């Protein structure tokens, strides 16, 4: 790699670690359960989920969903996960340099169409075979408890977990979630991109250290690159998926409301 | 216009 390359590799991976709460570090760490031996609570039920919320009051309380089913209740406490990580993922994408230089169109384009690939690109890191981390990594979840929650609302997450799965299998760490991320983000191919051809230029750079950056990460894994290239295009059926069942239970649920942000989000997506 | 996304543009320019 060249300076100019490095900077860049240098300057995503640090606005990752800065704008990010979670990382893959961290949830390791405490899915290993090698530097504590305090684990996260387990929501395996409808009773530890009922006790889990009891410190969730005050949020569920101010939002008024102390009282809607629980399926909505967790429905609406993963909107605002997703709320406050396409905050994180703004900021991150301001930091990725020839983004904020972009018409403001084409980068609200950027975020509308990349925020839930990153998303659910970065929430593998905190996913397991068995389940996954939640409230900034002091709960855990169960895969098989969200199986168990009735329809549509079980066939949520089940999809991401088999995606993360396979991702997972990487061995990614977070200098090559943050390019991939970034990549993820900068992508020429959205719908209704102004400047297809300057986007694509800056999608080539980010798309070029990433894949130096592999090669000297992972040596042995020669392929990993285009393999990244193919999970990049599975998240994109993924989230398309995903809108789709979101789609289904706005229109067949009574307390199913959707965030604003979130809203102009999926709004024509 | 794509101005239908208010708070994401307002993240965008202010933070
Ligand atoms: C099950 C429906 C998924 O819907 N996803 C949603 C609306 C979200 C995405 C999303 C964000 C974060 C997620 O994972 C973290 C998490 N946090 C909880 C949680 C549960 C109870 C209390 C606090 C937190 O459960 C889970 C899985 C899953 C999905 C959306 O479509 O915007």
């Amino acid at each position: 790699e060249t300076a100019d390359l490095k900077s860049l590799a240098k300057r995503i991976y640090e606005a990752y670690l800065k704008n990010f709460n979670m990382n893959k570090v961290k949830a390791r760490v405490i899915l290993s359960g090698a530097a504590s031996n305090n684990p996260p609570f387990v929501i395996h039920d409808m009773e530890t989920l009922c006790m889990a919320e009891k410190t969730l009051v005050a949020k569920l309380v101010a939002n008024g969903i102390q009282n809607k089913e629980a399926e909505v209740r967790i429905f609406h406490c993963c909107q605002c996960t997703s709320v406050e990580t396409v905050t994180e993922l703004t900021e991150f994408a301001k930091a990725i340099p020839g983004f904020a230089n972009l018409d403001l169109n084409d980068q609200v384009t950027l975020l509308k169409y990349g925020v839930y690939e990153a998303i659910f690109a970065m929430l593998s890191s905190v996913m397991n075979k068995d389940g996954m981390l939640v409230a900034y990594g002091n709960g855990f979840i169960t895969r098989e408890f969200l199986k168990s929650l009735r329809k549509p609302f079980c066939d949520i997450m089940e999809p991401k977990f088999d995606f993360a799965m396979k991702f997972n299998a990487l061995e990614l760490d977070d200098s090559d979630i943050s390019l991939f991320v970034a990549a993820i983000i900068c992508c020429g191919d959205r719908p209704g991109l102004l400047n297809v051809g300057h986007i694509e230029k800056m999608q080539e750079g980010i798309v070029h250290v990433l894949r130096l950056h592999l090669q000297s990460n992972h040596p042995d894994d020669i392929f990993l690159f285009p393999k990244l290239l193919q999970k990049m295009a599975d998240l994109r059926q993924l989230v398309t998926e995903h809108a789709q069942l979101v789609q289904i239970i706005k229109k067949t649920e009574s307390d199913a409301a959707l965030h604003p942000l979130l809203q102009e989000i999926y709004r024509d997506m | 216009l794509t101005e239908r996304h208010k708070i994401l543009h307002r993240l965008l320019q202010e933070g």
